[PDB]
DNA sequence: TTTAAATATCATAAAGAGAGTAAGAGAAACTAATTTTTCATAACACTCTATTTATAAAGAAAAATCAGCAAAAACTTGTTTTTGCGTGGGGTGTGG
DNA sequence: GCAAAAACAAGTTTTTGCTGATTTTTCTTTATAAATAGAGTGTTATGAAAAATTAGTTTCTCTTACTCTCTTTATGATATTTAAA
């Protein structure tokens, strides 16, 4: 058996698979290997240096995204047999009927694409390095070597091993298509091995699988997750995967003898080796007038308890709809009399078209930088923006400057803008980035119950008890989070909030009417256009009451 | 009179610098040679002039509207001698 | 300090515009300075000082090296008359 | 120069400033080629942007009439990078370009 | 009027804008080549995109006039030919291919499949 | 009888799809305004002769107006043959004496 | 008894318009960033003078910066050129 | 299926050392110029705040390029009918 697998980060890996002798040790392999000159060892720190792309010649493959190394590490093309085997190896039957089996790995699928708008070359070898496992996860016996490709690849260029979403012709698109053709190539070897030494063999089912009563019982993984689940399987089995534990060979060895005491045959050496969406609208012209009836209908609507959202386009239009329904919440009195003031830092959009442009860089705004070796981004505010130099200027809460050339500004760049907002009994607010101290993300809907203008009462979801925040009047510490009473058209969806929405005469189109009724199960649209006029409009799927 | 003011205006028009950046230059250029003074440096401004520095010692001075004798206090200063060049196009600089 | 070296110094302060920026800016005051001179006007700047031109009438001379007397004609000369900063940090004494 | 220099002119959209008397020119152009005036004042400040990236020059002082240029993704790239290293404003910028066509080449059909 | 060729142009079907002045005259060559009339206006236009790669344009002749429009649907190397020209000319399609017919309607009034040209 | 048929052999039926593709013209269109030029062209139209017809018949439709219908049926008085022939064999004469024919200012090309 | 026609009648296929969509024109309004005006307000100027301290005069050397240039180093522009998702999958259920 | 990061060739701008050019610094004795305390009076540079204003972006009404769909003759084959040898 194969079961084949994504590498994720290389410093996981490259402690992970370097950490009853074992079986035998660590080891490496293939076509290519050699050409570094490593073989068979592998060190512990040139493992995870080829990990991350540090290979053993000059070369190196790290790219860096997000402020962090997105590049694969590579594949892990592990190599696995029925409970027979091991319990075989357990006698201890030579470990080599399998090592020798995997040692199948003599790689017709390895490529590298090379362009020149126009393909993959046959590179044929890699370097992998395989490391020797002797028990599951359960500490029963399954002796299994995890075969590491790296993603690493040697026309005399090195180049990550392919891969290509659309056409699927690549080395990973292969592999992963061959995933039971490989295993099935696996599969012949320990019997051709065996054929030799004359043990037993037998087919037991699906897929030519072949496969010594104990084996039943040294199966307690796959018979769990079985009671577990009764492909996707998958979910079960990294859930009820417990970690390692450290076990002493030999009181192992007593453990695995006394609880197979009953079912069993040893002396199976001694005889067999003798092998020699409803929708309502209302009417209003003016804007004043509409957004004053809406917000009253919206702070109506929270004080029964019916869950509501406000909608608008616009980020002027968000705004006058947000004061217009903060006041009416107030005449209502869900939101509290006592308001205070604090800021807070709203994400900047921006792509490779747009980072190398001045223009959208200006003094007063925040930017960040992910330092991958404290693990935390840099605060930094914009001081000066030069022309003669094209570089901007950034001091940080100690009030030091360093002067950046914008081309040497990347996506390790954070850029954010700083705003102020009241705060207030009942207030929703929306985290918009990745928040200190906390697990909530983007798009979270936090609820404010109290503030102290030194400490905020924050309900986190599921949390089930008050949290706390800071309140802050600097950049250097303002909290990544916006006010949430009145969202963006389509912006989240829900199957049971109702969609306190305004349209006006123009923002009709069939985006914004489509990502309305995806937003909540009913609106109560106030619409701009004349009564009966705007119905006009519900010309598509959403349906009237 | 001329003013800090016109030229920072005049580095503006006749090198592009932003009106901050030429602002802070013309007072940086000024604040360097009050350092440059101030710690007992000489400044030879080639095509200009120098500023030297000059040790006082106390004189008899008086209040010229009363006539009450009143020490000068023994003080340094700083003395401008301007260099041959500028007083070439000086000479015949009639207001 | 000499000019270069007040340039290098300014260069160093001023990080983000160029060194050759920089002494062309300085070149420039300078050069503005010396024409508003030549123009026969003043230059005030408060904390610093003024740079004016007084009048020298027609006078008699003499040439130290050998003695002998030459008259000279009438000129303008600069003069220079520190600020009260200046005036205050350039003194170290009370 | 740099008027107006340091502010954003990200945007598509492009509030061209012209002299009332060059204002006759471009609606006699629009009138002898049938484009809108956006029309006639984008394209020619596309192939002059095209043919001159440097256009020195020493800088109209009369009532002035503004009028909407919708620009391309192509042309609003270039006259950003044109302005930014120019120094003018956006506006400036695409006025100067547009009068030096529209007085070079008084018809452009091409 | 004539607007900016702003949108990107992949489809097969053009409404092709003819002022009422040409309309009738291309109904006229249409009558006399025994062609329909759309598929007139297409031989005339893939042709026309053929003999003048590089073509100047005409002054607005027609402006104020009345147009009407005519239902086209061209072939894959016609729409090819005429998208080439509409990015080396940089009007709009519509514009473009209406231009096109008039100067082949103008200049061979009995155009025959490159092989004959002209009678009128 | 609006509704009339021409006997083109093989060998005329290749020369017919050439011609008429060039021409850019549908096949019964072609075959009537064909038709009407050789009625027009030789109004004292005789004996030609059916050489052809050692050749597998198959028929074009063509639809007539009134003014070519009345025009075939007088001119079925300067023959005595049959409707198809007065159809069909000046159709043949026309494809064999003036393909590549726009308009009749413009000659044998 | 065929057969050479005579005249319908469905099948559908280049035509040919009606409608919907979404984006361009053009004059208009809003918004905040840059520019010019307004306005304190303290620094500057001039006078009163008895007397102590510097510095032009010139002119030919020592010498002390400098600037223009030639060469390299940082740097931006435009264009290729490599990567990564995410995959599929037999069991013994492994690979954070 | 496409960005996005990385390599690479191409100028382009900015910095850096060299060496003659060019400007500075020295010395001789003698006259005026300048240096200056306090105080009063009137000017004037100059940074803060405010008002103007203008670049830039968003709005509103209309128009029409571009596409999809509904209708229509047009080309054509299948089909029934018919007069003569
Ligand atoms: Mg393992």
């Amino acid at each position: 058996m194969m079961s084949i697998a994504q590498v994720r980060s290389a410093g996981s890996a490259g402690n992970f698979y370097t950490d009853v002798l074992g079986s035998m040790g660590e080891r490496w392999a293939g076509r290519g290997a050699e050409q570094l000159g490593l073989q068979g060892s592998v060190d512990k720190d040139v493992f995870t240096r080829l990990l991350e792309g540090r290979l053993p010649d000059g070369a190196d493959l790290s790219r860096m995204q997000d402020g962090s190394n997105r590049h694969r590490p590579g594949y892990d093309l592990t190599f696995s047999a029925p409970k027979s085997v091991s319990m075989m190896a357990m006698g201890g039957d030579k470990i080599d009927a399998h090592n020798q089996a995997v040692d199948a790995v003599r790689e017709a699928l390895a490529s590298t694409r090379v362009m020149t708008g126009q393909e993959t070359v046959l590179t044929g070898n890699l370097v992998m390095a395989l490391f020797n496992h002797d028990t599951s996860r359960d500490q029963e016996p399954q002796l299994h070597t995890h075969a590491v490709v790296a993603n690493v690849t040697q026309n005399g260029e090195w180049k990550t091993l392919s891969s290509d979403k659309v056409g699927k012709t690549g080395f990973i698109e292969n592999v992963y298509a061959n995933q039971i053709a490989f295993g099935r190539l696996y599969r012949e070897k320990l019997k051709e091995q065996v054929e030799a030494l004359g043990y037993e063999t037998e087919v037991v089912g699906k897929h030519g699988m072949w496969e010594g009563v104990p084996v039943e019982a040294f199966s307690g993984r796959s018979q769990t997750i079985r009671e577990a689940v009764g492909l996707k399987r998958d979910v079960a089995a990294l859930d009820t995967r417990k970690s390692k534990q450290h076990v002493d060979p030999e009181i192992k060895m007593a453990e695995w003898m006394q609880t197979l005491k009953e079912t069993g045959f040893r002396a199976y050496r001694d005889a067999a080796d003798q092998a020699d969406r409803p929708a309502t609208i209302i009417s209003e012209p003016d804007r004043n007038v509409r957004y004053a009836r809406l917000a009253g209908d919206f702070a109506a609507s929270v004080k029964a308890g019916e869950e509501s959202v406000a909608q608008v386009s616009g980020v002027r239009e968000q705004a006058i709809l947000t004061q217009a329904i903060r006041s009416e919440l107030k005449t209502q009195g869900v939101l509290g009399l006592p308001e205070v003031t604090m800021t807070a830092l709203s994400p900047v959009w921006l792509d490779s078209r747009s980072r190398y442009l001045r223009d959208m860089y200006r003094p007063g705004m925040v930017m960040e930088q992910w330092n991958p070796e404290t693990r935390s981004h840099d605060r930094y505010v914009i001081d000066r923006v030069t022309a003669q130099s094209h570089s901007l200027t950034l001091r940080d809460a100690q009030g030091e400057t360093q002067v950046v050339r914008i081309s040497s500004l990347d996506s390790s760049w954070s850029l954010f803008r700083p705003e102020k907002m009241p705060v207030a009994d009942g207030e929703r607010l929306r985290v918009t980035g990745k928040i200190p101290g906390l697990r909530v993300s983007g798009g979270d809907r936090l609820q404010v119950a109290s503030v102290s203008e030194d400490a905020m009462t924050v309900v986190v979801p599921g949390r089930a008890e008050p949290a706390t925040l800071p309140v802050s009047d600097s950049p250097f510490t303002a909290l990544k989070l916006e006010n949430g009473w009145v969202e963006t058209p389509g912006h989240s969806v829900s199957d049971s909030a109702t969609v306190f929405a305004s349209v006006t005469q123009m923002a009709m189109d069939n985006a914004t009417l489509n990502g309305l009724a995806r937003s909540g199960r009913d609106v109560r649209l106030y619409s701009s256009l004349d009564e009966t006029r705007t119905a006009e409009k519900l010309a598509r799927h959403p349906s009237f009451t | 009179a001329l003013t800090k003011a016109e030229m920072s205006e005049y580095l503006f028009d006749k090198l592009g610098l932003s009106k901050r950046d030429a602002k802070e230059l013309v007072e940086l250029f000024f604040e360097e040679i009050r350092r440059a003074l101030e710690n007992g440096e000489q400044v030879k401004l080639s095509g200009f002039g120098n500023f030297d520095l000059r040790d006082k010692n106390q004189r008899p001075g008086r209040n010229p509207k009363t006539g009450e004798d009143i020490p000068i206090t023994a003080r340094r200063v700083v003395t401008f001698r301007p260099g041959q060049k500028l007083k070439s196009r000086v000479e015949n600089a009639s207001p | 300090m000499t000019k270069s070296e007040l340039i290098e110094r300014l260069a160093t302060q001023q990080s983000h515009i160029p060194a050759k920026t920089v002494e062309d800016a300085v070149k420039e005051m300078l050069e503005h300075m010396a024409s508003t001179l030549a123009q026969g006007e003043r230059i005030e700047i408060r904390g610093f000082g003024s740079f004016s031109l007084h009048y020298r009438a027609p006078r008699t001379g003499r040439n130290p090296k050998t003695g002998d007397k030459v008259e000279l004609e009438g000129k303008y000369v600069p003069h220079f008359k520190p600020g009260k900063e200046l005036r205050d940090r350039a003194n170290i004494y009370g | 120069m740099k008027r107006f220099g340091t502010r954003s002119a990200t945007g598509k959209m492009v509030k061209l400033k012209l002299p009332v008397d060059v204002e006759s020119l471009l609606i006699e152009a629009s009138n002898r080629s049938g484009r809108s005036r956006s029309f006639e004042a984008v394209i020619r400040l596309k192939d002059h942007l095209h043919r001159y990236p440097k256009f020195n020059r020493a800088g109209g002082k009369s009532l002035v009439k503004y009028l909407t240029m919708r620009l391309d993704d192509e042309t609003n790239q270039l006259l950003i990078a044109a302005k930014n290293r120019s120094g003018w404003c956006k506006t400036d910028e695409a006025a100067d370009r547009v009068i030096d066509h529209l007085i070079k080449f008084p018809d452009f059909y091409n």
